[PDB]
């Protein structure tokens, strides 16, 4: 507990994240709108802008 | 017998393809798609990725 800033225990998490193509479990809090079929439109199917 | 024509115009086809293919590449960057470095990183970093 007597030690200097640089020598002071540490707690490291990392937190790592695939990115590879695959069906998407961990998502964000944001919603999700109606689909349209016939129109120029900006989609964020969870890899895609 | 038709080799001179199908020769320039199997060059021009393979010129195109090689040209579509090179977008595929990543030049050292981290993705080929540009949606993506734009939705993943900060624009400080991305306009250098």
């Amino acid at each position: 507990p007597t030690y200097g800033v640089g020598h002071q225990p540490y707690r490291v998490v990392v937190l790592s994240f695939e990115l590879l193509h695959a069906p998407a479990t961990v998502c964000g809090p944001k919603k999700s709108t109606n689909l349209v079929k016939n129109k120029c439109v900006n989609f964020n199917f969870n890899g895609l802008k | 017998a038709l080799g001179k024509l199908q020769d320039v115009v199997n060059h021009n086809a393979q010129a195109l393809n090689t040209l579509v293919k090179q977008l595929s590449s990543k030049f050292g960057a981290i993705s080929s798609v540009l949606n993506d470095i734009f939705s993943r990183l900060d624009p400080p970093e991305a306009e250098v990725q």
